[PDB]
């Protein structure tokens, strides 16, 4: 509740310190349309939550709020510098700017971790 | 007592749409069927058309089928013959007549029926229609 | 179609006389026949229905032979208010049609 | 060297516009009320609000999905609430009514004796009941032999008196992973960017009143009575006015109506107006002049800002429903003149009113009801908080009817529902070992 | 200290009281019944009653949430099960009735004849059937044209004969993450701590038996009778007794009655009492003295411990459902006298008593049910396990009841539903490396 | 789990003995009350499991059943030491005694484990 | 030592026989039709993307419970959708009827009945045309008829605001499951498949309802196919499937009008109006040679198991079951088939009758009254199978059996299976 | 959404070795009728679908291999379950055969890992207690 959405307007440099579990997480009667819709929405909440959980697990960042990867950045996506991105710009605009190319980023994370894990298995096979 | 009046009749050229109207000056119009009866000078009465109290069982004589139109509006106690496409042989006095009030057959709850019980109980004074 | 006719065309009678008017139908009608009186200068009036039942406002000098198909109207005594044209109708099935009519005259 | 590598952050504050259903919450004799446990979580609080800074967002009250979502929910429950109530079909019978013609000679009332099927499915009974002229239509020019105004199209349910009509406050909550942004500008526009924004898990308390030509008990502007429309240059579109100073309205029925129970069938009852006690008088509304005058002068003062001579005109005419302020006074549906107010150009002023029991109450013609009478004197205070206005295109503004969802647009203009997208990827000098 | 550091242990044995949604579970098993026992969840393979040694815990049967959320849920089973069944609304008609006679004199009935609609809507038919005097009334004092009892409040459903409603064991299971604790004390009187406590995934067999003034087929106390109450001092509380020795009882309707079928409407069939095979004899309950003599003396001995000499008396007054022992046997409801049963102060005693076709069965007086008569001779053998006594406030005691949910308290008092709290934080010598 | 509580009255350290884990997480009719009751209850059960796991995945302890953290104990919460507790008391009364503070401890672990991550990535960025 | 340790892999190809509920998917104007795409989950029409090699699996379509849970669910949907429109309880009144008569054909009755008008105080006698199959006698003198179903149930009209025209239905398994698709040419239902694939959802399944014939159904790739749980016993139906379909044309060459009746308050009952144009019985077309040829094909597969073959008319039963009953253009049919299965081993006519009151299912507790569709009716469809039975000199006859055997003609290739994504095996590797 | 992930499988019928690299496939680069079967049955399927996926990940939470697709373990092989050599199983058999074989002892293998992972964890905690 401290930073549920409060960090939105801050510069991403300062906003990196204010994550604070953004996603977050009595019987109601059976027969009414509300009972099904009220139950339906909560089921959709689990699906939404686990879509992120599954992706992070596949990306190797399980149980971490922040994680660095092995793949470089490409200037074709954006040419902003450290002081432009962290010290000036805000999270919302980054999603707006990079929205066209997020699929490429996700593919690289997907493949980069997979080929590393099998390489790790080669070490375990020793 | 039940009394009636006619209006609108007159002289119009052949092929006209001279409509006729009858009014009901009495109570319980909700359950009266009605009819029009023609009478050429010197000849016997000839049945023209009939409409039930509920207006669901309209009927006509074959001599005017497809030409005439009989209509009513219970909300104003009136009968309207929207006659169309007249010819000269239609000349003759017109009487609006009301069938006897609908039968009452109390068996289970209230029961008013919708026959065209073809007994013309009361006749209005009559209005002339001439075509020439 | 129910062709209807009356006979004779006109009769002769005077006040106090018994009168009889006959009406015949080509097709059979059980009892659904009715009569009217038409005083000249006025619309018809309602006399008899079900071939035997009198109207609400008729002085009961009239009676109908409500049996078979030889339907006939009879008057016990003739009075000048009864001295007018007469009509018979079948009300068994549509279309309705009235006979040629009959008239009464002095004897 | 730069040496930049991809970095994944889980839980960055970014949101995306999305459409989803919001489950209802509300404040606190079985089945109690319309807003009972049937649809909402009972008696939940009005929790904290999250303040935001340096954020800007472009809301749109006319493309907001909450209004369209909510309208079908109101209908769905209001249909559900009347599911178990008796179907009023057995009341369809010719009524042997006559002039009221009873002292303690009223206008707009009738006395009707009609046959009924009693507890047993045999034998009649000559029950009787009063009827307002608006709920009954004559069949003959004679005037006698009346009929109900609704039976020919669709007979409809009685409203069970055991369930209250009162519109207790309602709060709409978003599901986990979604947030409800809130605009806070003192002079918000209904469209365009909010330079001041916040967000909350559940909306503030809406009092879902049903009314026409006058919003009651609704939200209020901080100052400077506001104007909101799709396009003020257009005319057929509705104009919604929200006040800042409320003007008090008192509505009453001075009469002491007794309730009569008619055993309309086996296990069925049909409540109707009984014999009347006490002094006899027509109902009316009270609205204070010098306050409506200040209110009407104000809105005109802010109307002219978009028209470079303004006139207020009587209702549009036609059906008595759309032409009349039609609200519910805690159990009876009132129809009030309003032609004495919308007559002006740039103490108390009273409006006489008429009651209609057989009502439709939706622009959707697929529903009908019979509101039973409330015995005893009834009076309900209220605030007028907004107006509906329509334009023909030196302007004349009529008190507006139109679509029902326009009422909800007065309360939900502040809110937008936004989908959270917590995943964020950006370059960083760090490198996984 | 050594600057000890916070440490997380996932899986600590700690719990918390909670309110939660339980669900059905039953043994596997056959036939179609009113209960939705269609496999619920399969019963426990070797049920695991795990003992929570050394841990003190408290129970309060009079504030336990289980009974409240269940009695409001058991009513749904009957309502949900009887929604398709025929409503006897068309049967509400005048009944021609005369005193019953047949070859051997039996009171409480009349061979009534009445008019009903045949398979078609518009063709009446002459039909007749026998009726119990308790469920029929006279329209007028003249002495003819009787009527059914229920038609002036609500025409009510007939129970479909194809579905049975004999009680079966029902296990109430808490959902995953919760648990059900069990109190195992020998002399636990409804409130306070339990020195010996265990836990289970589901409760043992609880039978949905419906009865008044006496429990039937309950869970037997292993030893020593006990009396449980909200507060002994006040007369406004039910005094639930739990027997140790199960005094047996036999009841029957000796007459071999025939099930006569009558057609009511399209797809509707109605069952009523027909011709009788055999000879007249009153229905009755059959209990033995000594067995009853022991327990009534035994319970009184335990009762006066709270009152430092005891007296028992016949029921006080009120409606039949409260003044009389209501229960079910073989598909027909008996409301039985019990006057001689409580005839004591400090072989068999026969309790002749009657049937009723029409019942309410709850304080939900709006709801009602018609039980189709069962063909043939009917006989039950049953166990008594408790008495629903009340006290006036040397002492006098009467069978009370009134409420239905006390029948659950007599079995649910041993359980509390509790949530698992698996996370705990405590200091430790660790410092995270 | 129902046997997971078997340690019960054995003092604090017994939680690590007799290893097992709590409750992990036949088609039935649709609109039958039990169909809704079981189905709604199971969604309730799911929500009562994930909200526990994500805390373990946010305190840097997911997967492991016992983990140690970085923050020190505060005397205000409780003056009792390790020797006064583990051989004398059980978890039940200890939870009922500390509940006033648990919110503060929860957030302190979150921030104190989060600062480790940024410290790690700041260290790796060198 | 051999130095082996347990190794765990996530995503292994291992699957287990399972039974579970499935969710609908369909192709893309309010309230449309009973098979509502707004009730189904549109999802996706082109899952595809699959191939498998070197796998062998055992199918049993005669015990594929996928059809059974689907069987009940389809009835549940149809039963559910009839909730909002009227019950014809008021239509149970004694009907006075006359001959259809000139302005001269038969099989219809000019039946008139009494019905309440807008007010209970007043009533009116309406008139309509009913088929004799919808009516039974009460008095042997020849009048005062009765409606067929009033002694069993109050029937529901098929209110036309929602229609029955069938759209293809894709059946999808939930997350964690897959459907194995047997892909051979001559796979006759039961036993080990050797060419198999899988898919998230099945192809378009036509929710057709018919008896003694399969219409708009699946086709064997080449050469006709036959399926039976057993051949030695004759208790259960044998399903025949046609690779070479034959067109069937149906027609009702009458411009029958629709008459609305205010049967109840706000409820509109539909009844037949006056007939316009010529008069003809409803009949179906199947072409000689084109149709006769396929029976020469099926005989081969029967005698591949049985060491001459003859086909004969329906074995027996009610008119519900001694017929090829099907829906065409929204009005139900019940036709003969005796002009086809009358052979031993130009269009040939099948004249037949229409019904308004139907039950279809063996369950008699539910009724449906299908109102007439204005204007002439015609439709063309592909016959792709039969529901024959053995008599046991050995003849066969077209049986219908219980309804569910229609589905198995469309679901025989599909078997739902759960995925066990985890497998463990020893290996020389070890945790570091 | 509790995605089935590998789902429809690749070369399922091949020998075991294919699974090492065939997992390279990608992973993601309405109102519904309330009352009928497609409302409740569909909702029930999704709830139980999540039940299955979480059950898997909880078990991965006690293999200690969560957040991965492959992992080796500390537990040595036990000959009481089977005695197949490497070429006899990995090179020569498909996954489907192997599961059909060890199914009689798979639960014990899961049990053996469960205690082993717990034993290793507390040993690590005991080391950290120093
Ligand atoms: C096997 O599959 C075939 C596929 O062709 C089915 O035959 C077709 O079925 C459709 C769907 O019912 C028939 O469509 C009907 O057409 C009538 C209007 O005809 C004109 O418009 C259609 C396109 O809509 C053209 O194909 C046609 O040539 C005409 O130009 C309507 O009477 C029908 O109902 C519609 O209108 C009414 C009234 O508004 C609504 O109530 C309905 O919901 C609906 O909108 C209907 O649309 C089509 O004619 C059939 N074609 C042929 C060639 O037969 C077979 O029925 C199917 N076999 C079986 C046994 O199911
Ligand atoms: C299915 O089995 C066949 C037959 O064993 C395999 O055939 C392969 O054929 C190619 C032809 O060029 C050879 O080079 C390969 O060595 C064969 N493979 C093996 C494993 O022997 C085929 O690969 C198998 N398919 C799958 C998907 O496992
Ligand atoms: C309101 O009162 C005025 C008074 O002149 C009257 O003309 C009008 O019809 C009344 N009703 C409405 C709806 O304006
Ligand atoms: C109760 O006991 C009294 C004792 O006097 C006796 O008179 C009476 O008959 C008894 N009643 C019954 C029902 O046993």
């Amino acid at each position: 509740f401290f930073g549920f959405l409060g960090a939105a307007g801050s510069t991403m440099g300062a906003a990196s310190n204010t994550l604070t579990v953004q996603a977050r997480q009595q019987q109601l009667l059976r027969l009414g349309v509300w009972g099904f819709k009220q139950l339906q929405a909560r089921v959709l909440a689990l699906e939404r939550y686990l879509e992120v959980q599954q992706l992070l697990g596949i990306w190797g960042c399980s149980g971490k709020l922040i994680c660095c990867t092995t793949v470089p950045w490409n200037s074709t996506w954006s040419n902003k510098n450290y002081t432009d991105i962290w010290d000036n710009m805000t999270w919302l605009q980054w999603d707006r700017e990079i929205g066209n190319y997020t699929d490429e980023i996700y593919r690289l994370i997907e493949e980069s971790q997979f080929q590393q894990e099998i390489n790790e298995q080669d070490l375990l096979a020793l | 007592e039940v009394q009636l009046v006619e209006s609108g009749g007159g002289l119009v050229q052949p092929g006209g749409s001279l409509r006729l109207s009858c009014t009901f000056s009495g109570r319980s119009y909700h359950n009266y069927g009605m009819a029009w009866v023609r009478q050429a000078p010197g000849k016997g009465l000839e049945w023209v058309s009939s409409i039930s109290s509920g207006s669901s069982y309209t009927d006509y004589i074959g001599s005017v089928r497809g030409r005439f139109t009989i209509s009513r509006e219970n909300a104003m106690n009136s009968l309207s013959l929207h006659m169309n496409s007249l010819r000269a042989e239609d000349t003759g006095v017109y009487f609006c007549a009301s069938q006897g009030p609908d039968p009452w057959y109390e068996d289970d709850f209230g029961y008013h029926y919708e026959v065209l019980s073809n007994r013309f109980d009361v006749w209005g004074p009559g209005v002339l229609v001439t075509v020439s | 179609d129910i062709q209807m006719t009356q006979s004779p065309s006109s009769l002769s009678a005077s006040v106090g006389d018994r009168v009889t008017i006959t009406c015949r139908a080509s097709q059979t009608v059980s009892s659904n026949l009715a009569w009217y009186q038409q005083k000249p200068g006025k619309a018809p009036k309602f006399l008899i229905y079900d071939s035997s039942t009198l109207a609400t406002g008729v002085p009961s000098r009239f009676s109908g032979s409500g049996s078979g198909t030889e339907f006939t109207l009879t008057i016990s005594s003739l009075q000048p208010e009864d001295f007018a044209t007469y009509y018979c109708q079948q009300h068994y099935s549509r279309p309705v049609t009235f006979g040629g009519g009959t008239k009464v005259e002095i004897k | 060297a730069e040496n930049l590598w991809v970095t994944v952050y889980y839980g960055v504050p970014v949101w995306r516009e999305a459409d989803t259903t919001l489950f209802c919450a509300s404040d606190a004799t079985e089945a109690h009320n319309v807003w009972a446990t049937h649809a909402c979580v009972p008696t939940d609080p009005n929790p904290q609000e999250i303040y935001l800074e340096n954020v800007t967002e472009n809301f749109n009250m006319w493309k907001n999905n909450m209004v369209e979502q909510m309208h079908t929910d109101i209908i769905s429950l209001w249909d559900e609430s009347l599911k178990p109530c008796v179907k009023l079909t057995p009341l369809c019978v010719t009524l042997d009514c006559q002039a009221f013609n009873s002292s303690s000679a009223m206008q707009e009332m009738k006395n009707c004796s009609f046959n009924v099927t009693t507890e047993l499915r045999d034998k009649k009974k000559k029950e009787y009941s009063l009827f307002y002229k608006l709920d009954i239509v004559q069949i003959n020019k004679n005037g006698r032999q009346y009929r109900l105004i609704n039976c020919n199209t669709s007979a409809c349910t009685q409203i069970c008196p055991k369930v209250s009509f009162e519109p207790i406050p309602i709060h709409f909550c978003a599901p986990a992973g979604f947030a409800i942004l809130k605009c806070n500008e003192k002079h918000f526009n209904g469209t365009g960017p909010c330079k001041n924004v916040s967000t909350v898990q559940c909306t503030h308390g809406i009092k879902p009143v049903v009314s026409t030509q006058l919003l009651l008990n609704g939200s209020l502007a901080e100052e400077e009575v506001v104007i909101r429309s799709e396009n003020i240059t257009d005319n057929a579109k509705t104009i919604i006015v929200q006040l800042a100073k409320p003007v008090k309205i008192n509505c009453t029925r001075p009469n002491n109506m007794t309730r009569k129970s008619i055993r309309i069938g086996p296990g069925q009852t049909f409540y109707a107006l009984g014999d009347i006690i006490g002094n006899i008088r027509k109902p009316y509304c009270n609205v204070s002049k010098r306050e409506w005058n200040n209110t009407l002068q104000q809105v005109a003062a802010q109307l002219r800002k978009s028209f470079n001579t303004i006139v207020f005109e009587k209702s549009s005419g036609g059906d008595l429903e759309v032409t009349t302020h039609s609200f519910n006074c805690g159990g009876e549906f009132f129809y009030c003149n309003t032609s004495g107010l919308f007559n002006s150009t740039w103490d108390t002023i009273t409006l006489q009113c008429r009651i209609k029991q057989i009502i439709n109450m939706w622009q959707r013609v697929g529903r009908c009801m019979y509101a039973p009478p409330i015995p005893g004197v009834i009076r309900c205070e209220s605030n007028i908080t907004g107006l509906l206005l329509t334009r023909d295109g030196n302007e004349t503004f009529r008190p507006g009817g139109g679509d029902m969802r326009d009422n909800w647009r007065s309360e939900l203009y502040k809110y937008k529902v936004v989908q959270i997208e917590p995943l964020g990827v950006a370059p960083t000098h760090c490198k996984r070992r």
